[PDB]
RNA sequence: UAAAUUAUGGUCAAUUGUUAGUAUUCAUAUUAAUUUUUUUAAAUGUUUUAUCAUUUUAUAAAGGUUUAUUUUUGAAAGAUUUUUUGUAUAAAAUUUUAGGAAUAGUUAAUAAUAAUUUAUAAUUUUGAUUAGAUUGUUUUGUUAAUGCUAUUAGAUGGGUGUGGAAAAAUAAAAAAAA
């Protein structure tokens, strides 16, 4: 639980703590076991998990993050229970063993529904059809594998849950004897995650789990990783990363728009990142939670023209072939569509080679929040415009 | 049938005392007033009695009743009525004592309106922190003196002007030039020389 | 009232008059009152030797009497072995 | 005060709190101070017999009440009558002496906590390995721990007058129970109380009988 | 130190005392005299009692005699009422003439 | 009755209070002291259903209940719920955890912008768990878990827990004990009235006084600190003693007929599990001795010696002389391990009580052996040898001035003398126990066996009557067993032990009960006589009232005290916020014909139709 | 204010010392009535257990300044009837006062003299009880009284008890000596160091009975007027001891 | 200043007597009450005791109270005992007069029970104090009515300091120790 020594950890501290010499385990089975242990908990086990000796704002941020983790884990528990109930119902209705239902297909479903309808069980046939149709969506073992790994990574990062998965008094199902198993699967799974997924923190921040410092640092790390993988001669100096001449590959961390923007003032145009690739300039701006500040945040056409002219002046790129454009990113997360657009526009990478470079990209399936329609409309009308020339 | 609260009250009356007071009190009885003093020489300096007077506290027409629904009920969850109050400090003349004027609501069913009446309380401040003009929250407590049973729980809004005047050496609030009359007769000024 | 009567009679231990006692004797809550006596038979006469002889003839077991008075005075909702076994957890203890 | 402005005042208070949190933030955690006692309690005045300087409920244990103690043992040379004659034996008395206590304080604790008219009847002094301990020195200077064997050497001619008036249950809270000869550490339980009697509510509130109706709350 | 503790009921003065703060408005000369003359009067009384034994003894004996002979020494409801003239205002005039007014404070 | 503690806890919950951990601990301890293990489990269930996370003290109390009940599943569930996080103290950490939660308070802005349910503070026990678990009493939790596993027979789990506890106690620093809390009982200062009766107020007997005791104690009590005040090595010794005590309790539970003094011949001889039990206990003792080197010489082991003697007296059928020899060997081994010369310790009151109990067990017998005479003793019993051993050990105890005698020790001596048939137990009782002790009826229970052996029935009767007069005088009411023993010889002695009133009541009650049982017409249940229907202050279903609105011609609304009317029925002056919300939508409205006043969520969706 | 600091419940009360009826005067026999049972209990304890500082070589010597402060409560025994100086002697010849020492004289040790010593300032009384003859009770070799020549066994030993003149009886009350030690006289027969071990025979079975108890003489009801039902009158079974509910031996 | 878009290719109504509840007679009142030809019935000796004594027997004196008066408690209940057993009193709102003004054994603080002191004190025109009237908090009458008009909740400093608690010297339907 919460202790005086307990403190939140960073990614480096997590890697330092959860370490394994070697070996390969069944990550899917380990994840299922850990999630079953989490679901076995009562609501009281989430109470004393915030370290006391911290400032109030930091404690509030930690509380919000832990509440988000609890909500997501409860939603996944409900989804898992519904999946298991559907599988059990299909098995009972059809007579097949409980393991082959996942491998059965639509033709088998048609045959079984026809058999039930012929036997006169129209109600059971309809229930079977509905159960199979809704089971096709959530029947995969790794339905939300990435998000579940991010949840477990966040639990590890909290630093108050690593000891909550051991010292359990358990009965051996074979010999019917009581013992206390000291094997902790949570540590093994977190060690496997940190050993295999090198960008697990980046995925965690992109999914929106990071409530303290947003995701801008992870975005910068992702962008500089792509830039170095492309250039192969990338040189970094503080908040500016530049390639070795040739084709222009420049990443500039101008400032953080959240602190740069000041309410009640009039100043239009504050960019977060500036990316120069070839003769193109892209202004990557992270939106704010305040809908009245986005209009200030987006720079004007005159500002874009002036920035392009300054790029021509400094880098010597001829004014004839110079394009500039904006790129608005969601405020608290980074969805799959936004990431794909970022890869396509900024780094000029097609989907196939982007997935070749990044394994976790194809399984990243985060979508935009349906509630925020102001941001969605602004992002559409900002990303559907053509490049500003000269 | 749904029985009104009058039925329950009558039930309680019948339980406590055998039966209920249903005797048809003769409300039509002719009440009379026989004068005993002169036409204008009634023995009182404030009010003069010349007819039958109303009796009772809650039987006065027009009716006045308490109105619990006000700012205090909107803000605080009172364990008992009038346990917590909010007011302004209106005097610190007494040592370790702060006088607070609070507001409550009186309801007039005949006119269907409510009014804010003012009451003064002797709140207690130990360390002498209250300054006149402070918006304070006060709570009931034990008996402290002959008329002190409230204490300043918290100071919501300190009077910066009063504190700065005290630091400068002046009174927290300058005394009003008007006030109470010493008599019915008009108090005339005396701008006369010693000879006159 | 039955619940209130039992509360005042057992917990608070209130007194009792004779007319209410007779009425409750009719109601079956209480046995017939002390004053509900007929003239058909006079009061019994007690003899110590006869009483002792009857007690010796019919003396109950110590444990049996203790259990009877425990059930009458202390809790009468005593769980059996089956109830205790059903209460005991058998599932994986979490 | 006018109640129509409550919503506006709530909005302004929310804005002020948000500005405070955004700008001032929180410059590090502050150590929690143990709360004191409040003079202002509700109800009628209480008698001076029950004034224990605590008029609120607090389940936790405050820092001032916490004390650091060491389980010391003091051994006395006693004599028992075996079938032949008198034989030497050792009698050990257990005390809880604070870490910052002097030898004189340890001796006083032994005298208080002997609870037997055979050990501390006469005057005595504490020593270790024959070397007498300075009564003006503390346990830290001597390095005394629970393993340290402290012997007591008595003088028969001098008798130890009972000059102890401090109660053995005395502490900072000053909540001392008189006529209690059990040490504060020896007995610790929620023992049932037989002097009083349980009391049930006899005066009803609102409902008296017949139909409940509203209940008159 | 401007807020009371709702859990324990402590006032803002108690909270400031526990936190070691100080919320005392600039005192005027009369207030300073009020806070300062208590010790002076106590020292004067102690000095008088230690310097004039017979006079102090006579005064204390007379005070105790009048206290013991007072008609209302018993602490019943009437003696325990905080405001006798206001609460038992029916007695004023007809029976008791000590108080000419039934109201002295804001109650 | 013991049920009242649970009743008061339930009443506390019903009256809208949050039962604190001290309340739960007191309820469980009272129910355990009354033997209501099921009711203690019910108290724990109540605590869980209140969504209260127990503190470590509550955990320890519940585990004490579990080990007393012998049920391991309850303790295992409790461990899996609220005990998988408890850890021992490490040398590089602060011993007393500082207070974390600042007391609840509201600032100026919060008092206005927060809702009333956020601004409300009732003493929720879940907010104080962190500051109640700041003293780290986890070693007691581990000891309780080891005890419950030993009781349940899970040897591997018990070994795991005991090894963890031992490795903690031998290598980790002692936690700071929690100080006693004097704010739990409202006890008046001093004594308001100084009147106090003398110890010789009654000219017929000496009696105790509230100031000082003069009748001597009836039970031997070990003078030792609490577990929280014990040191790590001292707590290890205490844990060994507690494990042995649990072993003895389980043995008694398994063989109840083999432990009572005078029931049958099965008591005299060993059971079939005695060798294994003694081997386990001796192995544990040797493990403790090996683990603790010369440090053991500075630890109070009187409790350990007493429990070892009790185990080797009950589980193993050893003699009093053997028990005394074992205690002396234990003390001399302790002295030799401590390398002391001529400074051994003495047996304490509890150790001597165990030795005397062993002698009484040797001298025990079966009363009449269900044959109306010829009481059966143990095969191979030597009254001369046993009585000589008892005499010399009693003389040794008396010569030792630091052992304070008690009623239980004197009862053991009297029982041994009766069993040996010395015809002097009556003299010993009348000289040592009668005048200066608060003896109970067990003394006369045994002294009746000796009285039966008098040559003349007249002497037997006179002794019995004098014993009864002693009970009447020294406030030691005759026990039911003693009265029945005297009753069984009524044909010979013609001595009465039942009062005229009791016999008169009993005859009528027995005749009526027999007649009622034989009668079949009145065997039907009577609802008026069998149960109480409803005992809560409020009805269990909504009958419609209250109205919370006025009606035509009712000017007084709200009614204030004792009136549920909250506002005028039809029109009111303007209201603000929640008052307006309640007056327009939320308040009850009986006269509404479409729907009754709705139930709170979620009890409204299920009665939609 | 000062009036509302506390309520008037449980006011400060005058101590029993000032009240005359509360305190006990030494001249009255009640003083000896209070102190005799303590003396006999102390002697019984000392005849079976070694009390550390109950027997001294000579009277306790303290400076006259501290004499009044320290002496009250002191109690010790000496050999011979030597009395401390600066003490006016008053022998107790009153039978009403002497009757309370009857049990002590008969059962413990024959009481020879009772004296009260009043100091010069009349603020520190001494009670001297001189006993003649050996102890009636058996004396253990380890007992404190074994040291005295005239106790274990001229043949006179004195007990001195210092108190204050006018005090409530609790000041006289002595409870530190109410320690109960067993008497091993009935058990000395079977001890190993006693040559009577092979004499007694264990009677392990009750003898067979051929006759019942002798019938009591025929009950004769009383003749004089009785006061009434003692059980209803809350009188103990004989006005002496017992319980009212368990009535016995009262005219019936 | 959007300009008359065109298979008009579905018309055939309503009522079946069923309901979300203050409804108004300008008065002569099938409204209430007092008033005319004279309405009756129950009483007064509590008991017990250890005998010139002790034990058990507690608000209807009615007065003239509008910032007012509110309280069972150490007795009893009551249980095989502490060791008395045992937190009763205090607050908020509502408070009369045709010809309206000052009030006072006073307010707070206090190392001060039983105030030799300190203060720029307290009450009040938002209606005080004195004087008059009147037993305070849905109970009566009447009306379409949040209007008007009634009402013994029978309540308190010098008579004994007893008693757990004064209310203790008319009564008031009451069972008080077999
Ligand atoms: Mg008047
Ligand atoms: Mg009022
Ligand atoms: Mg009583
Ligand atoms: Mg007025």
């Amino acid at each position: 639980h919460a202790t005086y020594g307990a403190v939140p950890l960073t990614h480096s501290q997590v890697t330092s703590v959860y370490a394994t010499d070697g070996g390969k385990v069944d990550e899917l089975g380990l994840l299922e076991l850990v999630e079953e242990r989490i679901f076995s908990w009562k609501l009281n086990k989430w109470e004393m998990r915030i370290p006391p000796n911290l400032p109030n704002d930091q404690k509030e941020l930690i509380r919000q993050e832990q509440e988000n983790l609890k909500q997501i884990l409860s939603e996944w528990r409900k989804c898992f229970g519904a999946l298991n109930a559907d599988i059990l119902q299909i098995s009972s209705l059809t007579g097949v063993p409980k393991d082959v239902v996942r491998e059965k297909n639509r033709t088998w479903l048609q045959e079984e529904v026809a058999k039930l309808r012929w036997m006169g069980e129209v109600n059971k046939a309809a229930l079977l059809r509905d159960a199979f149709m809704r089971l096709e969506a959530f029947g995969s073992r790794d339905f939300m594998f990435m998000e579940r790994l991010c949840c477990i990574y966040g639990l590890a990062r909290q630093g108050t849950f690593d000891e909550a998965f051991t010292n359990y008094i358990t009965e051996d199902p074979v010999t019917n004897d009581i013992f206390v198993d000291e094997r902790n699967p949570f540590k093994e799974l977190v060690a496997h995650i940190v050993r295999n997924y090198s960008q697990i923190d980046i995925i965690y921040d992109f999914l929106g789990f990071n409530y303290s410092e947003g995701y801008r640092s992870s975005l910068r790390r992702y962008m500089e990783y792509l830039q170095c993988k492309t250039a192969e001669n990338v040189r970094a100096s503080g908040r500016l990363v530049t390639g070795d001449k040739g084709e222009h590959n420049i990443l500039f961390d101008y400032c953080v728009s959240r602190e740069s923007l000041v309410s009640g003032d009039s100043c239009q145009g504050i960019i977060d990142f500036l990316y120069i690739n070839g003769n193109d300039v892209t202004l990557i701006i992270i939106a704010s939670d305040n809908p009245w500040l986005r209009n200030r945040q987006l720079p004007h056409r005159r500002q874009m023209e002036g920035i392009a002219r300054r790029v021509c002046f400094v880098l010597g790129i001829p004014p004839s072939e110079v394009r500039i454009r904006n790129l608005l990113l969601p405020p608290t997360y980074l969805d799959k569509g936004s990431i794909v657009r970022l890869n396509d526009i900024v780094f000029r990478l097609s989907n196939e080679q982007s997935n070749l470079l990044i394994p976790w990209l194809t399984n990243y399936n985060k979508e935009l929040d349906p509630k925020d329609v102001d941001y969605t409309a602004l992002a559409k009308t900002t990303n559907e415009e053509e490049w500003l020339t000269l | 049938p749904w029985w009104n609260f009058q039925t329950e009250h009558r039930q309680r009356c019948v339980l406590m005392y055998g039966g209920a007071r249903t005797k048809n009190t003769h409300n039509a009885n002719h009440r009379v007033f026989i004068k005993k003093y002169k036409r204008n020489a009634f023995p009182n300096r404030t009010r003069h009695h010349w007819a039958v007077s109303m009796t009772g506290v809650l039987s006065q027409r027009p009716r006045r009743m308490p109105w619990p629904y006000d700012l205090t009920s909107l803000i605080f969850n009172q364990p008992r009525q009038g346990s917590d109050k909010i007011g302004y400090v209106v005097g610190t003349s007494m040592l370790k004592t702060a006088v607070v004027a609070t507001n409550h609501m009186v309801y007039y069913p005949k006119f269907n309106q409510r009014v804010s009446r003012t009451k003064r309380f002797f709140a207690h401040d130990e360390d002498l922190a209250c300054v006149e003009g402070d918006l304070v929250h006060i709570k009931q407590c034990r008996k402290i003196s002959k008329y002190k049973h409230y204490y300043v729980f918290s100071i919501l809004e300190p009077n910066v002007e009063g504190r700065e005047r005290l630091k400068l050496g002046l009174k927290a609030v300058p005394p009003p030039l008007f006030g109470y009359p010493v008599s019915r007769r008009i108090v005339k000024l005396n701008l006369t020389s010693t000879e006159g | 009232d039955i619940d209130a009567f039992k509360y005042w009679f057992g917990v608070k231990r209130c007194r009792l008059s004779m007319k209410p006692w007779a009425l409750l004797a009719k109601a079956g809550l209480l046995p017939p009152s002390l004053t509900q006596n007929s003239k058909i038979m006079p009061k019994p006469l007690f003899d110590k030797e006869s009483l002792m002889r009857y007690y010796l003839a019919n003396r109950k077991d110590e444990d049996v009497m203790a259990r009877e008075k425990y059930l009458n005075y202390e809790n009468s909702m005593v769980k059996t072995e089956e109830e205790r076994a059903a209460e005991r957890p058998v599932a994986p203890y979490l | 005060l006018k109640a129509g402005l409550l919503g506006h005042y709530q909005q302004e208070a929310f804005e002020a709190r948000k500005r405070f949190e955004e700008s001032t933030t929180y410059p590090g955690p502050i150590r929690a101070a143990t709360p004191g006692d409040t003079r202002f309690y509700s109800g009628s005045l209480e008698s001076i017999l029950h004034d224990t300087d605590r008029h609120y409920w607090r389940a936790v244990t405050d820092d001032p009440r916490v004390q650091h103690l060491i389980p010391l043992r003091i051994r006395f040379k006693i004599f028992t009558w075996v079938t032949s004659g008198w034989e030497q034996r050792m009698q050990v008395v257990q005390i809880m002496a604070p870490k910052d206590s002097t030898i004189a304080q340890v001796k006083d604790l032994v005298i208080v906590e002997n609870q037997s008219p055979y050990l501390c009847v006469s005057s005595f002094h504490l020593a270790i390995d024959g070397k007498e301990l300075d009564p003006q020195k503390t346990l830290g200077e001597y390095g005394i721990t629970e393993q340290s064997q402290i012997d007591a050497i008595e003088q028969n001619d001098h008798l130890l007058h009972r000059d102890d008036e401090r109660p053995r249950d005395w502490t900072v809270d000053e909540i001392t129970a008189e006529d209690v000869k059990r040490s504060p550490y020896k007995e610790m339980e929620m023992q049932p109380l037989q002097n009083l009697a349980p009391r049930y509510e006899a005066r009803p509130k609102g409902y008296f009988g017949r139909t409940y109706y509203s209940g008159m709350k | 130190g401007l807020n009371g503790c709702v859990e324990t009921g402590r006032s803002r003065s108690e909270v400031a005392r526990d936190l070691g703060l100080s919320y005392t408005r600039p005192l005027h000369e009369n207030e300073k005299k009020q806070l300062s003359h208590q010790a002076v009067y106590y020292e004067r009384l102690a000095k008088f009692k230690m310097e004039q034994p017979e006079a102090a003894r006579a005064m204390e004996r007379e005070r105790f005699v009048r206290k013991f002979s007072g008609m209302f020494v018993k602490m019943d409801i009437r003696s325990g009422a905080p405001d006798f003239p206001s609460t038992y205002r029916r007695l004023l005039g007809t029976k008791v003439v000590r108080w000419a007014s039934k109201r002295h404070g804001p109650n | 009755i013991p049920q009242e503690a649970l009743h008061w806890l339930l009443r506390m919950i019903v009256d809208n209070f949050n039962p604190q951990h001290v309340h739960y601990i007191a309820a469980m301890k009272t129910l355990q002291s009354a033997g209501e293990l099921d009711m203690a489990r019910d108290v724990w269930k109540i605590m869980e259903r209140q969504q209260t996370w127990p503190c470590t003290a509550t955990i320890c109390a519940y585990l004490d209940v579990c080990v007393e009940a012998g049920e391991k599943t309850w303790a295992m569930e409790a461990w899996n719920r609220y005990c998988t996080e408890l850890k021992f103290l490490e040398p590089g950490e602060v011993d007393p955890k500082p207070i974390s939660r600042v007391p609840f308070s509201l600032t100026r802005e919060e008092l206005l912008y927060l809702p009333k349910w956020k601004k409300h503070f009732d003493h929720d026990p879940n907010l104080d768990v962190m500051d109640l678990n700041r003293f780290n009493r986890t070693r007691e939790v581990y000891l309780r878990m080891a005890q419950v596993m030993l009781a349940g027979g899970e040897r591997n789990a018990f070994q795991h827990f005991f090894t963890k506890l031992e490795e903690a106690m031998l290598n980790k620093p002692t936690p700071v004990p929690e100080p006693p809390n004097p704010h739990l009982v409202r006890r008046p200062r001093w004594a308001p009235y100084e009147h106090c009766k003398s110890v010789h107020h009654s000219p017929w007997r000496l009696q105790n006084n509230g100031r000082a005791l003069a009748l001597g104690p009836p039970v031997t009590i070990e003078d030792e600190m609490q577990s929280r005040f014990f040191s790590n090595d001292q707590f290890l010794v205490h844990s060994v003693k507690e494990v042995l005590r649990i072993v003895l309790q389980e043995h008694k539970r398994a063989h109840p007929t083999e432990c009572t003094r005078c029931k049958t011949e099965a008591f005299f001889y060993k059971t079939k599990d005695a060798d294994e039990t003694l081997k386990f206990c001796d192995d544990l003792i040797e493990r403790l001795f090996a683990s603790l080197g010369v440090r053991l010489s500075n630890l109070n082991t009187s409790s350990l010696l007493s429990t070892i003697l009790e185990v080797f007296r009950v589980v193993g059928k050893e003699s009093g002389a053997a028990l005394l020899q074992r205690a002396n060997e234990f003390l001399e081994r302790k002295a030799s391990l401590g390398d002391a010369e001529g400074s051994r310790e003495n047996l304490t009151a509890s150790n001597y009580l165990q030795v005397l109990s062993g002698f009484a067990d040797e001298s025990a017998f079966v009363y009449n052996t269900k044959k109306d005479g010829t009481c059966q003793y143990k095969t191979g019993f030597d009254p001369r040898t046993t009585m000589r051993h008892l005499a010399d050990v009693v003389q040794e105890i008396a010569g030792n001035p630091h052992v304070t005698w008690a009623a239980d020790m004197h009862l053991q001596v009297v029982e041994t003398m009766v069993g040996c048939g010395t015809m002097k137990a009556n003299d010993y009782f009348v000289r040592n126990v009668l005048r200066q002790f608060s003896w109970d009826s067990r003394f006369l229970e045994a002294l009746y066996v000796e009285y039966r052996r008098q040559d003349d029935v007249d002497m037997w009767a006179e002794l019995t009557k004098r014993a009864l007069v002693w009970t009447a005088r020294y406030n030691a009411p005759a026990s039911e067993r003693l009265r029945r023993l005297i009753e069984d010889d009524y044909d010979t002695i013609r001595v009465q032990t039942r009062t005229f009133r009791e016999l008169a009541v009993f005859q009528f009650r027995d005749v009526e009960e027999r007649r009622h049982s034989r009668d079949v017409v009145n065997e039907l249940p009577n609802p008026w006589y069998d149960y109480v229907a409803h005992a809560l202050p409020f009805p269990d279903r909504d009958a419609g009232y209250p109205d919370e609105y006025g009606d035509l011609g009712q000017w007084r609304a709200p009614g204030g005290p004792g009136s549920p009317v909250r506002g005028p029925g039809y029109y009111a002056p303007p209201m603000e916020g929640e008052h307006q919300r309640g007056y327009t939508a939320e308040w009850r409205d009986l006269r509404n014909p479409m729907r009754p006043p709705e139930f709170p969520t979620p009890w409204e969706r299920k009665y939609r139709q | 204010s000062r009036r509302f600091r506390y309520n008037t419940k449980f006011p400060a009360l005058v101590s029993y010392n000032k009240l005359p009826w509360e305190v006990v005067n030494h001249e009255t026999p009640q003083f000896h009535m209070h102190v005799a049972p303590h003396y006999e209990q102390l002697l019984t304890l000392a005849a079976s257990s070694p009390v550390p500082h109950i027997i001294g070589s000579k009277h306790i010597d303290v400076p006259r300044e501290h004499r009044l402060r320290l002496l009250p409560g002191m109690l010790y025994l000496l050999d011979g009837d030597t009395l401390p100086g600066e003490f006016t002697i008053n022998r107790v010849l009153d039978p009403t006062a002497l009757q309370y020492y009857g049990r002590l004289s008969s059962q413990i040790v024959t009481v020879e003299a009772v004296r009260m010593l009043v100091p010069d300032d009349l603020r520190l009384l001494c009670n001297c009880i001189t006993f003649k003859g050996p102890l009636h009770l058996p004396v253990a070799p380890y007992a404190s009284l074994a040291s005295l020549r005239g106790a274990s066994q001229s043949n006179c030993f004195t007990l001195y008890h210092f108190v204050r003149p006018n005090r409530p009886p609790k000041e006289l009350q002595l409870e530190k000596y109410y320690i109960h030690a067993p008497c091993v006289a009935p058990l000395s027969e079977f001890a190993s160091n006693s040559d009577e071990r092979g004499n007694w025979r264990p009677r392990l079975q009750a003898p067979k009975r051929t006759r019942r108890a002798t019938p009591l003489p025929a009950y004769r009801p009383p003749q004089s007027y009785l006061m009434g039902l003692a059980e209803r009158l809350a009188v103990v079974p004989g006005g002496c001891f017992g319980r009212r509910s368990l009535m016995w031996g009262h005219w019936f």
